[PDB]
């Protein structure tokens, strides 16, 4: 095909001799061992390999052959319930030939070989089609499990086995085109598969976490950010999505992150309750995990895969959630390439790179008619770290003027006690406006209102918190120190969740609505309180304000009446004292 | 072997050498002298002609005349066995006591592999260790990475001492004996100093935990170099006494600083970009190797939990140092100048403790169902504690509410007795008692925090 | 005021410090690719 | 210099404040430096399609001078793609008017140019026809961060904070698209508007702009947060 | 070449009472004035010319946000001597350079206006030069060293602006012409940061 | 030897041709007048040369040898009293010589060779030694000094001078190897003097004056610095650490601090009077003084013979003050050295191999059990500026 050896072998790269025809970013395989290898410069017959393993127990001129298709994971059902190494590998396999150890020299398949599958056809033969028409359905869980025409082709069928269980690998469809189309199809990762066309969106991408649901929040085809530096619930608070977001397919995939926070959703998430059937809710579940120890391009490779598994199932039809954990290390590794390859930098030494392979990320996708004609959706909410606390550094500024939606996770809040605390004096999103109609009839129709006016305390409350630190809570007054208590408490008990805590952890709107009101009505009474006479002071140290305390605590069933009893218990305890 | 000459040019802890075709990157080979004394060096960059070796020693006297490098092994690896178990091994080892030389009865890659992540299996067990700090807030468990970041004047390496002395398992809250698990250590160093040095042997000495321990060294005056490769060592050391052999082994890594030292300097000698603050970039890769491996495998005996203990320059904690540890290990634990003025022995703060297996193995008939709520509302009165400290020094002496009173009454409370303590160890129990003790102080109707069922169980 | 100023200067000054040495820095590894390919001319 | 004649004349936006307090005059450029997350956006198409200039209040026949709004923004999204064309489309003011609408994910080359375009098809408009444009490019941010990269690649040492040396005077051509010149009776409007990182008035990117821009209407978080829209303060601002 | 620089001590008029009686220049003084802009500044650059106490005018500033750059130019002529009622224009010389220019325009741009100056000083007048955005000359500066790769140094602006911003000002004083006559030189500097 | 010619003349560094098998590190020899340089960089057959001398007028040409033998300090009696500088001359003979000024390139003895002494022999021949060994005391000061036999040096005895007159060249034992093993040795100053054990410090160190030692003292070998800006105590609380003891010796090494800075110190000591023992200060100490402007480089080597002094001398019983104020100095040193070789810096332009040879300094020190079983203790009080 093309075939070389090695010339320069030395870090993570290397470069081989006696090779031409070659093409941008290729696969191959280097070493005796054979590795997996890509393309990434050329220099008149010699061409930087970039090596995706490690490296080490290396000679020079041993074997160098490209086989020039460049990248791609092979796409077919039967795919959830695993986890996938950066090039789709399922480690179950793997740990079943070696033994505890991720080992280089490595080669499986992608979707396993062995299963057969229950088929149904749509259409007979003898009949037209074009790219991405839907074509079979073989079952799969509480899934529905589409196959589609692989982008781009176009033709006539010419025979179509009918029901019964058949290999992965078969050609169950003819054409009178000579042409076959068999279960999968692979598909590269660096181009990006089309849909139909692009569409606006409008659906909220529902997700429990108050303070992302009344505040901030995201429109479907959400694109947003979250950042906070080290310990400061980076991970949790994607936690949470995976195991409470709304919709078909959570694809969470992390690349730089510690296997410990990995396994872990490996032995919890079997035994719950998925928030739309009542399977175990891994079915639901991607985890492409390639943790930090790992090879180095490895952690190049990870995220691209991932997106693509976005793209392949919201094809099928469904509603994607993909999260990338931690993209910044990325940033980190693609840089680490270059240092070898001398390509003087930007600033902060990133190669300038930082934005053409992140701009093209980010925008991706949100409801968005389908070849097949279903809602497709993309949902990214992209994690970062910044290496420094320094939101000035370029790869995380960089998110921002990208994308919208951005949420930032202050540091100082976070290191007393609460979670998923977050600035709301840093943060802000757009979305927030188009998300309007369905929140009327949805949820309740006069709620935008009561919203904007938690804000009104809610960001307002600085304006006294400044005066504060400059001549204490002493000597303001009373309208004065009535706000900062409210609100004291809004902070106290609408922000901050848990994801430990048993129950209440997770809520619905109408529940949380609920909560909010209550606020309000106490912000009210309290107003026409001190101007009526009497003072807060008391009011305070009131027991009917614990009640409004602990007052999350309790669950939806009871939530209704224990609602109501407040309601009951507001009017009558203002107007006595 | 065999054996090459053509040497070329020589200048700082690197070397070049002609020709050479037929070695790997990451191969042993040696730096025989024309003299007589062997050394040994890295192939870190081999070209098809020319070549690096990383000495690993300082270099003198080297010549442009004869000299001899030689392959050793084409992959570092050393033996290992559990034969040695009280013996002592300089930088790359070769055994120091005068005792005689090593058995192995494997050989195993230096490198190692890194764990296949569903090979890792939940990590959940809790110790008890004492220094309540630790115990109730923040609670290290076997398999939490964990390292104690520390200053300098603060005293680093004595805290670490009592762990190595008082960590052990409840049998009580689990259904064996206790004689399943006594323990083991391994220590490293990587450049000390001599003083704790001494500090450091006589403890175990003294309780007699001296044997049943393999303790590698590097002093701080010996070959600049040989820094990066004796972390691993050890590490590789644990491996083997941890996954064949059945063993709970706290393994203390002592100061790191001086690793990426020494890492630097190959670094930038070579030409690898800076990629902040001038350490150089990849850093993060190196770190990774660290202090990853480590952690509990499945269906399987065995503990490898790592304590290692930074020295960042200054109070600092963007030295970037420390940093990217953090994103590495689980959560940390920081001593401060903060409180070392005070007096108040051994000094830790809460405030930027995390922790972050804890969630984990507690209450659940592994500690008292009081925990949970324990630690964040005792956690987080602290917080509002100190909050007033400042409060306070602005606008008065004081112009508090009798309800804030009772915060700042707790401030100098919290901090002097409890957190406290002599070397008097303290009991999982004795230590929650103290706990709600000093829940006891803030009237009820402010610890939300609590649940009520439990703040009157034992109010 | 005239003290926490006399912080934030403290700062500016050594921000700066930072890049100098950036510069300097990266303006050696031109001197390389150049002087390198120089002798990529060859002959 | 000797062709351009001084200002003198008048534009009403269709924006209340930025008229009364603050008065766009014609020929003239100015921009709005937004913050981070206030909706700079909305406040652009607004004052897109609303501007019309009432020749009306001086004295002389109306349609003796027509009105082109001339448009470009950049590093936009599949989402913000889409609210212009909305709006844009809604009452249509399409037809008096250019778009020119580089997608963010699209090449970064072709970013560069892409102003110099509408810039320089504003031109056209008024010197060989007469016309009475407004140009309003926008998010020059992407302007630079894109800029940037290009640069970084070319080869340069990059200056101070990045932001390659040459920015001065690469950025001063991008607005010398105004003013009057004498006899000629048609003009160039520029309002670019942008955002910062650093939520300043002091990272050099629209620091750079207010040396040679001439005022400076912020937004800040207040009017804002308080819900109120569109959020241009009074007293920072002031052309 | 000039053949004696002789001291100061000759005074400068400007008629401007604040001026002269309390902050005095003294003719080949030389004096610089900042003045953020919005708030009046070119008036005095319009009076100075006026009165003056010399009778050659050269102003010459460059660059300087379009259209006030212009308003030098249209206010110009319309202003007229108070000295023989002849138009004012007359007895003047003008440099302009907009933003926009040329990059090594720019940089030469106060030098030229220097040697000019200096010509008509030879032949035994009495000049006033003025000049401004001297703030932004350096700016040429910046732009000149970054496409040559000399490192930088201090906050940004290279290292010889503490050299041919001097010898900007050091020509000027009490020259004595070669051709035996006395001939002013005085530069105020305006900066602008 | 080995002959050789110059390439490229760089401010104080020097490179050459015509090498071949030059040692790393040694005494180099260049310059016509001779500058003992030290060898950095090996590279091809072009070595380059450090010069510690101000390289002022240097054409190409000249020859280029070496010893095959490092830099290093003749140790000995002799010591106590007199200058000696960084490079290891003592002043008193150039002072002598060349009137006013240091004209460079002089070559002298360092240790003299004329003075007589008193020799003790308390060994007999062929009787066992292991290196280290004491073989004769001699009147020196107040002193028992001793005269120690060098490591990695054993052997019987073939014969030993009875007592009388001598200098030290004289070779006072010839080992049973026909091994002349002189009075005093050569012991290159890079590297240490292994010894039998370190042992614990807990014996204080006093120092009296108060504050800085009821509070916070220091133990008998351990080390501690002295930060500290311009303009406070440094350059005479040192002064001061050294004109009050407790313990004997005191070998002072300063570094490129002024011509007054160490004058003072020079001509008033002759005054005071020891508190050990009483008599004149002069007999314990060693003056390593270095004029600031002296040549840049020679402050590294400077220090670094100040240090292997101490041990010597400790080897011998005593306890030993080594107070070298200011390493900003040595800093510097490296500071330019790199620049020079050409290297990537790290963190404000030190070397990053910064505190590869710090770290040493610092550690040498302590309290130890030698090979004669005596016990001594170099203590060393650092100063450092930023
Ligand atoms: N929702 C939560 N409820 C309780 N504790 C939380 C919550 N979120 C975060 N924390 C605590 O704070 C820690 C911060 O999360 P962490 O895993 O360190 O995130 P990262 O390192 O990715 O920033 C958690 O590990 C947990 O102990
Ligand atoms: N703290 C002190 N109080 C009074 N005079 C002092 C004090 N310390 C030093 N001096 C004087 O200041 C002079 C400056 O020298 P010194 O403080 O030793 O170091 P340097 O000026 O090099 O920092 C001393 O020579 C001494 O005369």
């Amino acid at each position: 095909m093309i075939q070389g050896v090695i010339q320069k072998i030395a870090g993570p790269a290397v470069i081989a001799k006696g090779m031409l025809g070659a093409r941008m970013y290729d696969i191959c395989k280097v070493g005796e061992e054979g590795l997996v290898g890509e393309i990434i410069r050329l220099d008149g017959d010699t061409a930087f390999v970039q090596v995706y393993e490690d490296t080490s127990g290396l000679k020079v001129g041993e074997p160098v052959v490209s086989t020039g298709l460049p990248l791609a994971v092979e796409l077919g059902p039967g795919m959830l319930n695993g986890i996938y190494d950066g090039i789709q590998r399922p480690l179950e396999r793997i740990r079943e030939k070696t033994g505890i150890y991720i080992t280089r020299g490595v080669v499986v398949h992608a979707l396993d070989r062995e299963k057969k599958w229950a088929w149904t056809p749509m259409v007979k033969p003898g009949d037209e089609v074009r790219g991405g028409m839907v074509l079979g359905t073989v079952p799969e869980f509480g899934f529905t499990h589409k196959i589609l025409v692989p982008p781009d082709v176009r033709g006539r069928v010419k025979e179509v086995k009918p029901a019964g269980e058949y290999t992965v690998e078969e050609p169950v469809v003819v054409l009178e085109d000579g042409t076959e189309l068999k279960m999968y199809h692979t598909w590269p990762v660096r181009r990006a598969r089309p849909v139909q066309r692009k569409l606006d969106p409008n659906t909220p991408f529902l997700t429990g976490m108050r303070i992302l649901d009344v505040l901030f929040p995201v429109a479907m085809g959400g694109t947003a950010a979250i950042p906070g530096p080290f310990g400061s619930g980076k991970t949790v608070t994607q936690q949470s999505l995976a195991k409470w977001s709304n919709a078909d397919v959570v694809v969470y995939v992390g690349c730089g992150e510690r296997g410990n926070e990995m396994t872990d959703v490996l032995v919890e998430f079997p035994e719950l309750t998925d928030p739309k059937t009542g399977g175990p809710l891994m079915h639901r579940t991607v985890l492409i995990a390639n943790t930090s120890n790992m090879p180095v391009a490895a952690r190049e490779a990870s995220i691209y895969v991932g997106v693509t598994i976005a793209e392949y199932f919201r094809d099928q039809g469904f509603s994607v959630a993909l999260m990338a954990d931690s993209t910044s290390r990325w940033a980190e590794a693609l840089r680490e390439i270059s240092s070898r390859l001398e390509e003087m930098p930007a600033e902060e030494g990133y190669p300038p790179y930082l934005a053409a392979r992140l701009a093209a990320f980010y925008e991706r996708a949100g409801k968005v008619i389908t070849l097949g004609g279903e809602e497709g959706a993309v949902t990214i909410v992209g994690a970062v770290s910044p290496p420094g606390g320094d939101m000035s550094e370029p790869v995380t500024q960089s998110t921002l003027r990208i994308v919208g939606a951005f949420w930032r996770l202050d540091a100082s809040l976070a290191f007393r006690r609460h979670f998923p605390a977050i600035n709301w004096n840093g943060s802000y999103s757009l979305f927030t406006s188009a998300l309007d109609p369905w929140y009327r009839e949805n949820v309740a129709e006069d709620y935008p209102e009561l919203r904007d006016a938690i804000s009104e305390l809610l960001q307002r409350e600085a304006g006294l918190q400044e005066i504060v630190q400059l001549v204490g809570p002493d000597a303001l007054q009373d309208a004065e120190r009535l706000v900062i208590e409210v609100g004291r408490i809004i902070r106290e008990d609408f922000l901050q969740q848990n994801a430990y805590h048993e129950v209440d952890a997770y809520c619905s709107m109408k529940k949380a609505y609920g909560i909010m009101k209550m606020i309000l009505a106490f912000y009210k009474e309290a107003e026409a309180a001190i101007k009526r006479g009497v003072s807060i002071d008391e009011i305070l140290q009131l027991p009917v304000l614990e009640r409004i305390g602990r007052a999350r605590y309790v669950s939806e069933e009871e939530f209704p009446a224990y609602f109501e009893e407040a309601m009951k218990e507001i009017q009558g305890a203002f107007k006595a004292l | 072997k065999k054996e090459y000459t053509g040497i070329t040019y020589i200048s700082g802890p690197l070397l070049f050498v002609e020709n050479a075709k037929d070695l790997a990157y990451g191969a042993i080979v040696d730096i025989k002298d024309g003299t007589g004394r062997v050394r040994g060096g890295q192939v870190i960059e081999v070209s098809e002609e020319y070549a690096v070796i990383q000495v690993f020693e300082e270099t003198t006297g080297l010549d442009l005349a004869t000299t001899s490098v030689s392959l050793v092994e084409d992959v570092a690896r050393l033996g290992v066995s559990k034969e040695m178990l009280g013996r002592r091994f300089n930088g790359i080892g070769k055994p120091i006591d005068g005792l005689p030389p090593i058995t192995p009865e494997k050989r195993l890659p230096i490198t190692g592999l890194p764990l296949n992540p569903v090979a890792r299996r939940k990590p959940e067990q809790f110790i008890q260790t004492g220094i309540s700090t630790i115990d109730v807030m923040n609670t290290l468990v076997r398999g939490q990475k964990l390292p104690i970041f520390s200053g300098s004047g603060l005293p680093a390496n004595e805290i670490a001492a009592q762990i190595a002395r008082q960590a052990t398992v409840r049998p009580d809250l689990s259904g064996e004996g206790e004689k399943e698990e006594p323990f083991a250590v391994v220590f490293a160093a990587m450049g000390i100093t001599q003083r704790e040095l001494s500090y450091f042997i006589q403890e175990f000495e003294r309780t007699g935990a001296l044997s049943r321990s393999v303790l590698f060294l590097n002093k701080a005056d010996d070959p600049t170099i040989e820094r990066i490769l004796t972390p691993r060592m050890a590490l590789t050391v644990a491996e083997y006494l941890a996954f064949e052999h059945d063993y709970h082994v706290l393994v203390i890594l002592t100061d790191m600083t001086n690793y990426c030292e020494a890492l630097r300097e190959i670094g930038a000698a070579r030409e690898e970009i800076p990629g902040r603050r001038g350490y150089p970039g990849y850093m993060y890769t190196d770190l990774a190797t660290i202090y990853e491996r480590a952690g509990v495998v499945e269906g399987k005996k065995g503990s490898v939990t790592q304590i290692p203990i930074l020295s960042m320059p200054d109070d600092d904690r963007t030295h970037p140092i420390p940093d990217l540890t953090g994103y590495i290990t689980e959560g940390q634990i920081q001593l401060s100048r903060e409180l070392h003025r005070k007096g108040i022995y051994p000094p830790i703060d809460p405030l930027p403790s995390l922790s972050r297996l804890m969630n984990n193995g507690v209450g659940k008939g592994k500690t008292r169902e009081d925990h949970k709520q324990v630690s964040d509302q005792l956690y987080s009165a602290y917080a509002n504690g100190v909050d007033i400290r400042k409060l306070v020094a602005i606008i008065g002496e004081d112009a508090l509410t009798e309800n804030d009173r009772r915060y700042l009454q707790f401030a100098d409370a919290f901090e002097r007795f409890f957190i406290n303590q002599g070397q008097q160890n303290r009991s999982i129990e004795e230590s929650l008692q103290i706990a709600w003790a000093l829940l006891s102080m803030l009237p009820q109707g402010e610890l939300k925090r609590i649940s009520k069922d439990h703040i009157g169980k034992y109010y | 005021i005239p003290g926490i100023r006399a912080q934030i200067r403290f700062i500016q000054q050594v921000l700066e410090q930072r890049e100098r040495e950036d510069t300097f820095r990266l303006k050696r590894i031109k001197g390389k690719i150049e002087a390198r390919e120089a002798e990529e001319e060859g002959g």
